[PDB]
């Protein structure tokens, strides 16, 4: 029940006395309350884990012992809350200590357990009913959206006895009371989940609807599903990527960034609006967060991870769509390696322990569409996005490729445009996207024109690749003149199209009509480019692609402005009414040079 | 118009020579009345060791609070010559304390080979067996502990408090 | 004879900026070191033996 | 308040470089201060790394030269280390460990933090806003620093950082104290950045945390601690601007290898410790603005990559944390260009929401991503003019050429006493910007380009 320190060095508390705890349970390390895993036992000593730093506990402090795991409290009360990585309310504490900062050792409740939620059951049931794991009986209005569906636990089923009125219930007034072989156990709205442990399901359903994103590149480029998971200013794509999704619940959690690109995130998500049937709310209706710096020790940086993962699968299995952002996947390998360095742990590659292609996979196949378990008939999905962050700007670093055998869409940037700004890239040796052929049903309906035009924009710039190498050796003098051209659409889509300024108002979110948009201007430019050279080819009036350069200065501005259209302040069919000018007057630009 | 130039830079120098001087003169002068706080606290309790049962009770805490900081089965007090009347009537007053607390034996006895200084004005130096770890509870290392713990309140007493600190009292 | 002439000129108000803060901070150490000297003596004589960690 | 009388020591069971092992210590506590007496009566201090039981691991900050087992006593103080700060450490010279070397009196405490930082809720800071006009044009036009940023300064051995860092220094304003901390420099940079602040006349508001290069090492690790919590001090309790400048944090970090060879650990990239990321993070994260204190510390450190290595583990692993970087190069220093800024790997994270309409100007944004990529493609064309020679090149890569000859002399090169203004460095920008026929600025949009750029 109780326990003694034996030795501390740094996060790594030795305690003696701790002769029947378990593996990775929690806890209370010192005078003041810090908590703690456990990670090791040797005969009667337990080795103990810290999320807290240890500065000042001395040999003889109590270690008090918990009984339970790591775990989350899964309620309402979760939407608009801003948590750490083992999960305490930054928002409650920054009111009731009345303080900026953050004690040691400090315990409050995730879930506030004063405030009143209202209560209305499911109607399908009704006292003497068999209720199993998983079974909605109840649902919340938690806000003006999201209808939070209290669900029985997994590993949980029996005969209904009791089950509350519809009123005004705070998350500790007990509603439901089943009726097993002989034991009766009373039950409340908030239920509590091991953050290393996978929420049960009963089938896992293939993905195939496009999960839509703000950027041009990894929306025609690289694509990806609603349950795909994927891998990438690296903190600038993350965040304004998390803005703009067509998801149901954002889980946006940060593993380790910088402080004031923390009071950015707790800013701008507020003020962000988000339309529904008429009215326009706040995002942060839909969205919770994980707040985790650097500043903070490197034991909660590790489990801010699982406390992300973990509420983006209790709002799946409501029958929800969300879409968790997991940020600097790589600061989060960087507390695994800093963690196992304290172990003496024999690292295999890099310093990096020989797990890692297993805390990172135990990470990304949680995600996926899901057919959720219980009987009123859901269906939810996760969509995971990482966020890669390699040392040194070299992409052979073991969380690179330990993560391109797991993941399914993958996009890097480039190898000369690392440490110099040109955002984004796209590095042909290492990008792709699996969910290439899993979306040519929906592009054939709604878009019907886009594959065709994909093709030849990845046609452009798998030849510039080739030809750029032998331009840095002979010098574009072994250039025939259509190929002059192919090295400068190449030059305007990757400056242009795929290079996209994510924090300019008119440039965060690029919708899809508007990259087909921009995509069928540039390749309908190149067909009439190749046809202005290979048709006045052998005999005179050579349009070189000098010639096209110095009449048609003006419209290949027009072309680099294809990008500074805003699709709020513009129309949608306003911005397809100053496109299609744009070709008539790139047709009317090849009809003065034939 | 160079050499010009080298003397008004030279004099922003001399200006703040003068002015950094200015303020380690005020500074030295309120550390000397710190000084002398301490050195008139000092002979205020040099009339503590007097009155031989204000002292006596002194000696009581005294030598049984280096009794509860060391927890050793040997124990040994070094004190004055002067007020060796007085330890001996202080040790042994902690014993049923010290027993009846922590459940343990002990055996404790003072030093007859090398006394205190007679200038150490009071207090004890409790040892253990093989002398080599100590607590030193004189009445210059308890003013020299609770002093340098309580310059914040002497400073907010003596010389005003700061006016620009706003937060954290 | 402007340059040296306004140094010693302001090295006398150098001089008398300090000696007027000398004797005010040391005007105000006179009124209460005795509401110090009761409490610092008052807490060395006020000694309490305990045993924290067991 | 500590009341108990302390328990001073003669149980050294063991010395082992710069570490003391202790036994028979009764309930160690972890990050302890000792008091070491050597044999001869000296005294070092020294702080507990581990406790284990009945011994402890004291890491001496002067190093261990000397100590032995029989006569080296250790007073456990029983207590964190704490350092005494007020307002009136503002105008002295503190050497690497808090002690005076002014030929002054000790600091006379009002309060005594804790110096390895306590942390602040991100849920109640404010995010930098505010622009700093540095007048420096390369790092306020196209790099700008708000007030809460952390900024580094890399650079490598011999090129002007502390020159470039002084300079900010005199013209660090908007569109103020400084707390100055040395470690491992040499006695001639000291001599500088006394000298500069003694001439400006503004000793008055420098704290100086001065540990030279015979100054001993493990003192390192607690001087850039005793530096950022007075600024804590005075930015949060004395609501100051507080601009804070740590010179060589390269020698942070080999005080920090050196401390953890000896203890051995599991040792990390290029022998460098575990624990590295989150150590330069417990140093560079104390900075920004909090809500209800109208204080704020601003951060600049300087590095030093050796063998001007940008992917090094000290450059690489401070980019992870602080917010943009200011890269000081060695081919411009060859060229007589101060300051030697590459644009190219420079970077401010907080320029984005710092500038615009209604702080500074309405083309801020654009103007500087627009020499971004001018100054990026002629340093391409540059390596293309080696191979093909200087006459294959087009009538339009003549011109960014041109751009490099009037860039890096115009807007780059600026002279030690220029205090460019904010407008000063964008109206530069625009005569660079017309080198160009209007039809090439293809990252500026045509509601500024029909206002800015026919002048």
């Amino acid at each position: 029940t109780f326990g003694y320190v034996h030795g501390v060095s740094g996060p790594v508390v030795t305690a003696c006395d701790m002769a029947g705890a378990a593996m990775y349970e929690l806890v209370r390390v010192g005078h003041s309350e810090l908590v703690g895993e456990i990670i090791r036992l040797e005969g009667d000593m337990a080795t103990i884990q810290v999320y807290e730093e240890t500065s000042g506990v001395s040999v003889g402090d109590p270690v008090l012992r918990t009984g339970k795991p790591l775990s989350v409290e899964l309620g309402p009360g979760i939407m608009g809350a801003i948590f750490d990585g083992i999960q305490r309310p930054l928002s409650d504490i920054s009111s009731q200590t009345q303080s900026i900062y953050i004690p040691r050792g400090v315990n409050v409740s995730a879930l506030s357990r004063d405030v009143k939620w209202d209560f209305t059951p499911c109607k399908n049931l009704r006292v003497g009913s068999h209720i199993t794991g998983g079974d909605i009986y109840g649902i919340v209005n938690e806000n003006s959206l999201i209808k939070h569906k209290i669900m029985l636990p997994p590993r949980n089923r029996g005969t209904v006895t009791y089950i509350a009125p519809p009123g005004n219930y705070d998350t500790s007034d007990v509603v439901l009371e089943l009726e097993f072989e002989g034991i009766k156990e009373k039950f409340s709205m908030v239920q509590v989940w091991p953050v290393r442990q996978v929420r049960p399901v009963t089938e896992k359903l293939p993905a195939n609807h496009p999960l839509l994103t703000g950027q041009r590149v990894l929306d025609a480029l690289f694509p990806c599903v609603q349950g795909g998971t994927t891998a990438i200013g690296k903190t600038v794509i993350s965040q304004s990527l998390s803005k703009y999704s067509n998801s149901d619940v954002i889980i946006y959690v940060g593993c380790g960034e910088r402080g004031n690109e923390m009071s950015e995130v707790l800013r701008d998500f507020p003020e962000l609006t988000m339309e529904v049937d008429g009215k326009v709310e706040s995002i942060m209706k839909r969205t919770a967060l994980v707040a985790n710096t650097s500043n903070m020790p490197v034991a909660a940086r590790e489990a801010s991870i699982y406390t992300g993962i973990t509420l983006s699968e209790y709002f799946r299995d409501m029958g929800y769509h969300v879409s968790m952002m997991a940020d600097s996947t790589s600061r989060w390998a960087e507390a695994l390696r800093e963690i196992s360095g304290r172990l003496a742990e024999m690292p295999a590659d890099s310093g990096y322990p020989a797990y890692l292609g297993a805390r990172l996979a135990s990470f990304y196949e949680r995600a996926g569409r899901v057919k959720c378990l219980g009987n009123p008939e859901r269906e939810g999905s996760v969509s995971i996005v990482g966020a890669v962050s390699p040392p040194g700007g070299d992409f052979s670093d073991p969380v690179t490729s330990a993560t391109l055998g797991i993941v399914q869409v993958f996009w890097g940037l480039d190898k000369k445009l690392a440490q110099r700004k040109h955002f984004p890239s796209v590095n042909w040796l290492i990008s792709y996207s699996k969910y290439m052929r899993a979306l040519d049903e929906y592009y054939d309906k709604h878009f019907t024109e886009f594959v065709p035009l994909r093709t030849k924009a990845k046609e452009i710039l798998q030849e510039e690749e080739d030809l750029a190498e032998i331009v840095q050796l002979v010098g574009k003098a072994s250039l025939a003149e259509t190929d002059k051209i192919t090295l400068e659409v190449a030059k305007l889509i990757k400056d242009d199209f795929l290079q996209q300024n994510g924090y300019t108002p008119y440039d965060r979110f690029c919708p899809f009509y508007k990259t087909v948009g921009m995509l069928s201007n540039m390749i309908a430019f190149y067909d009439m480019a190749r046809r202005a050279v290979e048709t006045t080819a052998q005999s005179d009036n050579k349009i070189t692609w000098s010639i096209i350069r110095e009449h048609m200065g003006e419209i290949l501005y027009k072309l680099s402005s294809m990008k500074f259209k805003d699709p709020v302040k513009d129309g949608e069919a306003k911005i397809k009414a100053d496109y299609a000018q744009l070709l008539e007057d790139m047709q009317n630009a090849f009809r003065s040079l034939e | 118009e160079k050499k010009e130039k080298q003397i008004e830079q030279q004099k922003k120098i001399q200006m703040s020579n003068l002015m950094n001087q200015a303020r380690l003169k005020v500074l030295r002068a309120r550390d000397d009345l710190i000084t002398d706080l301490l050195n008139e606290a000092k002979q205020r309790l040099s009339k503590v060791v007097k009155d031989t049962t204000r002292y006596q009770v002194l000696l009581d805490g005294l030598v049984l609070q280096g009794l509860y900081q060391l927890l050793e089965p040997r124990m040994i007090v070094r004190c004055r010559k002067q007020d060796f009347p007085l330890v001996k009537a202080a040790v042994q007053k902690a014993i049923p304390v010290y027993k009846v607390a922590t459940k343990r034996d002990v055996d404790v006895q003072i030093d007859q080979e090398a006394y205190l200084p007679e200038e150490i004005a009071g207090g004890v130096e409790i040892y253990n067996g093989d002398r080599k770890i100590k607590v030193s509870n004189t009445l210059e290392s308890r003013l020299d502990l609770i002093a340098q713990q309580m310059m914040p309140e002497v400073r907010g007493a003596l010389f005003g408090a700061n006016a620009n600190r706003k937060f954290l009292d | 004879q402007a340059a040296m002439g306004s140094q010693g000129n302001l090295s006398a108000e150098v001089e008398q900026a300090t000696r007027r803060q000398v004797q005010g901070m040391q005007s105000s150490q006179q009124r209460n070191r005795e509401r110090v000297l009761a409490q610092l003596l008052g807490m060395v004589c006020d000694v309490r033996p305990q045993v924290h960690p067991n | 308040y500590l009341s108990q009388p302390r328990l001073t020591y003669k149980t050294v069971s063991g010395v082992n470089g710069p570490l003391v092992i202790l036994d028979h210590v009764k309930f160690p506590r972890y990050a302890e201060i000792v008091h070491l007496t050597l044999p001869d009566g000296t005294k070092r201090s020294g702080q507990v790394l581990e406790v284990s039981g009945s011994k402890a691991v004291v890491q001496v900050f002067e190093g261990t030269s000397g100590i032995d087992a029989k006569k080296t006593s250790c007073e456990f103080t029983g207590d964190i280390l704490r350092t005494p700060v007020s307002e009136d450490m503002l105008g002295r010279v503190f050497n690497g460990s808090g002690k005076p070397i002014d030929r002054g009196p000790v600091v006379l405490a009002e309060d005594f933090l804790d110096i390895m930082g306590q942390p602040i809720n991100p849920q109640c800071r404010i995010y930098p806003e505010e622009m700093i006009q540095t007048g420096i044009s390369a790092i306020d036009g196209m790099n700008s620093i708000a007030r809460g940023q952390k900024i580094p300064i890399f650079s490598a051995a011999g090129l002007p950082h502390n020159e470039i860092a002084a300079q900010i220094c005199r013209q660090a304003g908007l569109v103020f104290a400084i707390v100055f901390a040395a470690m491992g420099v040499n006695m001639e940079t000291a001599r500088f950045f006394k000298s500069d602040f003694e001439e400006n006349g503004s000793m008055d508001n420098v704290c100086l945390f001065l540990n030279l290069a015979n100054d001993p090492t493990i003192e390192r690790i607690i001087t850039p601690r005793l530096a950022l919590t007075t600024a804590e001090f005075l930015a949060y309790q004395c609501e100051k601007h507080v601009l804070v400048i740590l010179t060589d944090m390269s020698s942070y970090a080999e005080a920090l290898r050196e401390v953890s060879a000896a203890r051995e650990e599991v040792p990390g990239r290029r022998g460098f410790p575990g624990y590295m990321y989150t150590d330069l993070a417990t140093i560079y994260e104390r900075a920004g603005r909090v809500e209800g204190r109208n204080g704020s510390i601003t951060q600049i450190p300087i590095l030093t990559m050796p063998n001007d290595d940008i992917t090094h583990p000290i450059p690489d692993l401070t980019g992870y944390i602080t917010e943009g970087q200011i890269y000081v190069d060695r081919q411009l220093h060859n060229r007589q260009i101060y300051p030697p800024i590459n644009v190219l790997p420079s970077l401010s994270r907080l320029m984005k929401s710092a500038i615009g309409e209604g702080m500074t100007r309405k083309d801020h944004a654009d103007v500087s991503n627009q020499l971004y990529a001018c100054y990026a493609i002629g340093k391409d064309v540059q390596a293309m003019k080696a191979v093909v020679g200087e006459e294959a090149l087009t009538s339009d890569d003549l011109l960014y050429l041109e751009f490099l000859q009037k860039f890096e002399r115009n807007f780059i090169a600026q002279g030690p006493y220029e205090n460019r203004t904010v407008y000063e460095t964008l109206d530069i920008g625009w005569q660079l910007l017309r080198i160009f026929p209007k039809e090439m600025l293809k990252r500026i949009p045509q509601s500024t380009l029909s206002e800015f750029y026919p002048r």
